[PDB]
RNA sequence: GACCAGGCCCGGGCGACUGUUUACCAAAAACACAGGUCUCCGCAAAGUCGUAAGACCAUGUAUGGGGGCUGACGCCUGCC
RNA sequence: CAGGGCCUAAGAUCAGGCCGAAAGGCGUAGUCGAUGGACAACAGGUGAAUAUUCCUGUACUACCCCUUGUUGGUCCCGAGGGACGGAGGAGGCUAGGUUAGCCGAAAGAUGGUUAUCGGUUCAAGGACGCAAGGUGACCCUGUUUUUCAGGGUAAGAAGGGGUAGAGAAAAUGCCUCGAGCCAAUGUUCGAGUACCAGGCGCUACGGCGCUGAAGUAACCGAUGCCAUACUCCCAGGAAAAGCUCGAACGACCUUCAACAAAAGGGUACCUGUACCCGAAACCGACACAGGUAGGUAGGUAGAGAAUACCUAGGGGCGCGA
RNA sequence: GUGAAACUAAGUGGAGGUCCGAACCGACUGAUGUUGAAGAAUCAGCGGAUGAGUUGUGGUUAGGGGUGAAAUGCCACUCG
C-alpha cells in the first residue's frame, strides 16, 4: 500500500550496525579493504551506520 | 487410539530448521516450507537393551512418519518409543534378544527367524539401527538363508542379500490404511509443508529445458528433461559399481 | 495421630497456596504491563476512551 | 574475598567537578536538601557516595545521576535529615 | 420515513472449486490445486549445491524421497 | 518501569578438528543473539520544562547484620519442574455504564415548571475467606441424564506417605492414608483531618489562600479475568536458566567457619527517561490530500469497533476579499 | 426396524480453504488528476475477510547467482 520509493523505512539502529557497522566490516578481508580505502580519502566518518552498544545513542 | 500424553523425555524440540536448505542457505531440496511446528519423537530403532519384558503402555500421533509409535515401558522403569507393529493391542507384552518366542513387537536376529516371516524394521549393518521398511503398512519376507547371508524381499518387491546376524522385528508396520485418505483440498498439502510445484512445460526457456514454446508447448525436446538437462524417463542412476551390487540379487520390478 | 497429619498438611497447604497465589497476580501484573494498560491511574483516565 | 574493585579506576579528587548553580537547583536545596553538582561522566554513585561523605563529612542518604544531552554527568545528593543543606551551601558559597 | 442497506431472470463459451499472478498500462480462459499416470531411487538412496571437506534430502526408508506430463467428479483413452 | 549485571530460539561466530592457489570453506564444545522464559511499587501531592524516578503515606525484592538451632556445606553430576496448538460454546465474575437513593446548589427576563444542574472517588499490598461456579470413579432407584435424594463399594480426586529391583532422588511395580479440592472475585485492613460539589475571601483580575456536605443501592454487562477450565479436531502444537528434589564420582572450602529458619534493624549496580510519535519533528526531496507495529474503547439509536448525532479531549485545514 | 443390522423424523452438537459484513489485506470498473495535492494518488462504487490468512520484531538465501502458486516476475523509483 506504500509507494515505491519507501524503500528506507524506520528500522532498528541496532539492526543496521549488525550489517553496516564497525565491527562488521572488521570481519571480512574485503571490509578491511573497504577501511583502508576510506582512511585513504581521508572521510570524516568511516562507517556510517554504527551504533553505541549503550549511551544516548543506544537501542536497547 | 489417538490419545495425547504429557511430554515424556522422548520429546524434544531440537531439530533442522530450513527445510531444504543446505549450508550454503540454498534450496537444495525444492517444495518444503510452511507447514506445522513438530516435535521431534525419539524412536528407539536398535532395540539394542536385550533381554528385559517390555509392555505397551499406549499408542501415539507421530507427524513426522505416516506409521504409529508405541510408548513401551519396562521393569526397569525406561520407556523407549517403537514403531507401532500392525495389529499390537495396549496391554501387550514384547522383548528383543536371542532365543525369543516369535510374536508380533519381538525383535530378533535374522539368524533365529523361521523362513517365511514377515518382518520390518530391518537393520542392514550391525548395531547400526533399524533402516528397512519402517513406514506405513511396509513389510518384508524373509525367503531363504544360506552361509553368513539371508535374503529378503523388500517392500519394492527388490530381492536383496544381507548378515545374516542383523537384527529384525516381526509383523507388519501399523497403520495400513494411511495412503487410503484424500486430502481433497490444496490447504491440506500445505500442512504438510509441502509447497507447490510449477510444471516445467510452463516456465520460460531459462529456467527449464521445456520452455515456453508460444501458446502451449508439445515437448520438443526428442527427450523429457529433468530441470537440469538429464533424460526423466528410464534412465537409471544407481551409481555403476557399488559395493552393495554383490548383495542384490533381483531388482524390483 | 490423624489431626497430626491434617493440621501438617493443611500448613503446607496454606503455604504452598499462599506462594501460588502470589505468583498468579505477579504475572498477572507482568502480562498488564507488556500490554501497556497498567498503572491504574493510567486505565482511569482512558475508562471513557 | 578480595580487594574491592572500583567499578572503573578513576582518581577520586577529579570526580566531583562543580556546584551547578541556577534558580533550578537552589529550591532543591530548599525543599529536598538535596545538592547539585557536575560530575565526570566515568564516576558512579558508589563513588559519589564516598567520595561526599568523606570530603564534607556528611552521611548522604541517596544519589541520584543524570546525563546530559551534553554528555556530562550531573548529580543529585540528597543528604540525611540530621545534616541541614543549608549548612553545607553556607559553607561551600552557594547562597539560597 | 435520515444515515446505513442485494437489482433479478433466461441462455451459451472457458476454467471444476477458495486461492496466485505481470510493484507503476494485462487479473484472465494464464499459474496453482485435490486426483490421475509414467519413470528413477535398497539407504555409504536417487536428486541438488560445493574445487574439495561436507551440507541438504532426512535425524526420513518404497503406504517414503526425486523428476516428467495431465489436471475435481462422470464416460473413456483408439491405431503406428 | 525498559534493556545490561540472568537463559536460551532462528541465526551468527567458532578453540582445538576436516578440507582449500591465497583470501578462506565446513564444523564440535564454547561464546554471542529477544521479537520469547526468569525477576520486586502503588495512591495522592508538587510541577516554566521531569516523575511508577522528587516529596508523604503504606508496600515489596536481593543481600548484610545480629540472636537461636544444627554440624559438614559448595560446585560437578542424577532427576522433577519450567513447557507451551487450533476451533467451539457454556458458565462464574469484574471493568465499565445506566437508573434510583443521599447531598449541595438552582430561577437561567417566554405559556407552564423544579420534572433542573452539579457531586456520589479511591491503588499496589497484607490478612481472612469460596457457592447458585468448576472438578472429585462406579452400581441400583427416581428428578429430562443434569442441579439433586438414600444406600453401597474401599483409593475412588487434589494431595501426601511407605516399600521393591544394580535403584539416593526420579521413573516403574505392589501397599497405604486422605473427601475434599480449584481460582477469578468477595469481606476486612490499607483509607482518612486523603480526594471532592460547592462556601469564603484576595485579585498582578493569570492564579491564589481559607473551611468542606453525602460518599450507598438496583438493573444492564464485556472482545477483559478464572483459563493451558472444559469439549472437540488433526495439521499434533520451542529451548535453556532461575526454581524443587538428591546418593555414589570429581574438585574446592572448613569453625564460631558454613548452611537452616521466624522475627528485628540496616544496605541499594550501570544505560534509557526532554519533545514528536493516525506525525509540520519518523518514512515520502516540501510545513507534501500518502505510508507507519502496539495499548485504552463513554452516551443515544443500532446486530455492531458499521453508520448518524454527541461527551472527554482536541481542532477550524498559513492567502484573502 | 429386525434376532443380528439397515432405514427414518427428532433433539443435542458446532464442522467448513461455508455465507453476509467492519478492522485488516487487496486492486475490478468509472470519473478526476497529467508543468499532479501525489514519480501511481483521491473520489464513488468493488474482491478476500478462520485461512493456501494478515502483520510486528530478529534473522536467512547475492548476480556464470538468489527467489519465483511462472508474469521474464522480484532482488533499495535500476532487472532478458
Ligand atoms: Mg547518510
Ligand atoms: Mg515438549
Ligand atoms: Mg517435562
Ligand atoms: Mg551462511
Ligand atoms: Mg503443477
Ligand atoms: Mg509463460
Ligand atoms: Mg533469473
Ligand atoms: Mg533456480
Ligand atoms: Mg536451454
Ligand atoms: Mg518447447
Ligand atoms: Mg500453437
Ligand atoms: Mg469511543
Ligand atoms: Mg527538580
Ligand atoms: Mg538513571
Ligand atoms: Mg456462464
Ligand atoms: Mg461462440
Ligand atoms: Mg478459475
Ligand atoms: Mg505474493
Ligand atoms: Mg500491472
Ligand atoms: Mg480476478
Ligand atoms: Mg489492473
Ligand atoms: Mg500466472
Ligand atoms: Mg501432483
Ligand atoms: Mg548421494
Ligand atoms: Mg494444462
Ligand atoms: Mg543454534
Ligand atoms: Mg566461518
Ligand atoms: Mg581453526
Ligand atoms: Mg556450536
Ligand atoms: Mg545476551
Ligand atoms: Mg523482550
Ligand atoms: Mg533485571
Ligand atoms: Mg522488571
Ligand atoms: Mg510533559
Ligand atoms: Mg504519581
Ligand atoms: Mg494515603
Ligand atoms: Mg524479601
Ligand atoms: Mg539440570
Ligand atoms: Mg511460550
Ligand atoms: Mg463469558
Ligand atoms: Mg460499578
Ligand atoms: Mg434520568
Ligand atoms: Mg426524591
Ligand atoms: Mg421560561
Ligand atoms: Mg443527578
Ligand atoms: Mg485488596
Ligand atoms: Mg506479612
Ligand atoms: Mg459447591
Ligand atoms: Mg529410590
Ligand atoms: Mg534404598
Ligand atoms: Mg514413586
Ligand atoms: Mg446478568
Ligand atoms: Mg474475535
Ligand atoms: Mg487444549
Ligand atoms: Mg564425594
Ligand atoms: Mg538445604
Ligand atoms: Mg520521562
Ligand atoms: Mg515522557
Ligand atoms: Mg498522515
Ligand atoms: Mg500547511
Ligand atoms: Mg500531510
Ligand atoms: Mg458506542
Ligand atoms: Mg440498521
Ligand atoms: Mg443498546
Ligand atoms: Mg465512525
Ligand atoms: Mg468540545
Ligand atoms: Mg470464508
Ligand atoms: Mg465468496
Ligand atoms: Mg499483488
Ligand atoms: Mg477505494
Ligand atoms: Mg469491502
Ligand atoms: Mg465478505
Ligand atoms: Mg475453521
Ligand atoms: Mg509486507
Ligand atoms: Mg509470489
Ligand atoms: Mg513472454
Ligand atoms: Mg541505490
Ligand atoms: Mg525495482
Ligand atoms: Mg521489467
Amino acid at each position: 500500500k506504500a509507494a515505491l520509493c519507501l524503500t528506507k523505512r524506520s528500522r532498528s539502529r541496532k539492526s543496521l550496525a549488525r550489517t553496516h557497522g564497525f565491527r562488521l566490516r572488521m570481519s571480512t578481508t574485503s571490509g578491511r579493504a573497504l577501511l583502508k580505502r576510506r582512511r585513504a580519502k581521508g572521510r570524516k566518518i568511516l562507517c556510517t551506520k554504527t551504533n553505541p552498544s549503550s549511551g544516548k545513542r543506544a537501542s536497547p | 487410539q489417538v490419545k495425547s500424553n504429557p511430554r515424556n523425555n522422548l520429546i524434544s524440540g531440537q531439530r533442522r530448521c530450513g527445510k531444504g536448505r543446505n549450508a550454503r542457505g540454498i534450496i537444495t531440496a525444492r517444495h518444503r516450507g510452511g507447514g506445522h511446528k513438530r516435535l521431534y519423537r525419539k524412536i528407539d530403532f536398535r532395540r539394542n537393551e536385550k533381554d528385559i519384558y517390555g509392555k505397551i503402555v499406549t499408542i501415539e500421533y507421530d507427524p513426522n512418519r505416516n506409521a504409529y509409535i508405541c510408548l513401551i515401558h519396562y521393569g526397569d522403569g525406561e520407556k523407549r518409543y517403537i514403531l507401532h507393529p500392525r495389529g499390537a493391542i495396549i496391554g501387550d507384552t514384547i522383548v528383543s534378544g536371542t532365543e525369543v518366542p516369535i510374536k508380533m513387537g519381538n525383535a530378533l536376529p535374522l539368524t533365529d527367524m523361521p523362513l517365511g516371516t514377515a518382518i520390518h524394521n530391518i537393520e542392514i549393518t550391525l548395531g547400526r539401527g533399524g533402516q528397512l521398511a519402517r513406514a506405513a503398512g511396509a513389510v518384508a519376507k524373509l525367503i531363504a538363508k544360506e552361509g553368513k547371508s539371508a535374503t529378503l524381499k523388500l517392500p519394492s518387491g527388490e530381492v536383496r542379500l544381507i548378515s545374516k546376524n542383523c537384527s529384525a522385528t516381526v509383523g507388519q508396520v501399523g497403520n495400513v490404511g494411511v495412503n487410503q485418505k484424500r486430502l481433497g483440498r490444496a490447504g491440506s498439502k500445505r500442512w504438510l509443508g509441502k509447497r507447490p510445484v510449477v510444471r516445467g512445460v510452463v516456465m520460460n526457456p531459462v529456467d527449464h529445458p521445456h520452455g515456453g514454446g508460444e501458446g502451449r508447448a508439445p515437448i520438443g525436446r526428442k527427450s523429457p528433461t529433468t530441470p537440469w538437462g538429464y533424460p526423466a524417463l528410464g534412465r537409471r542412476s544407481r551409481k555403476r559399481n557399488k559395493y552393495s551390487d554383490n548383495f542384490i540379487i533381483r531388482r524390483r520390478s | 495421630s490423624k489431626l497430626q497429619l491434617k493440621l501438617e498438611q493443611k500448613m503446607k497447604m496454606k503455604m504452598a497456596k499462599k506462594i501460588r497465589l502470589r505468583r498468579n497476580r505477579l504475572m498477572r501484573k507482568r502480562k498488564l504491563r507488556k500490554r501497556g494498560a497498567w498503572p491504574p491511574s493510567k486505565m482511569k483516565k482512558l475508562k471513557n476512551v | 574475598k578480595k580487594l574491592k574493585y572500583p567499578r572503573r579506576i578513576l582518581d577520586v579528587y577529579q570526580i566531583l567537578q562543580s556546584p551547578i548553580i541556577t534558580e533550578a537547583a537552589i529550591k532543591n536545596i530548599a525543599d529536598e536538601n538535596s545538592l547539585l553538582f557536575t560530575v565526570d561522566v566515568r564516576a558512579d554513585k558508589k563513588m559519589i557516595r564516598e567520595a561526599i561523605s568523606n570530603f564534607f563529612g556528611v552521611k548522604v542518604r541517596k544519589v541520584n545521576t543524570l546525563i546530559r544531552p551534553d554528555g556530562t554527568k550531573k548529580a543529585y545528593i540528597m543528604l540525611n535529615k540530621e545534616y541541614n543543606a543549608s549548612e553545607l551551601a553556607k559553607k561551600i558559597g552557594i547562597f539560597p
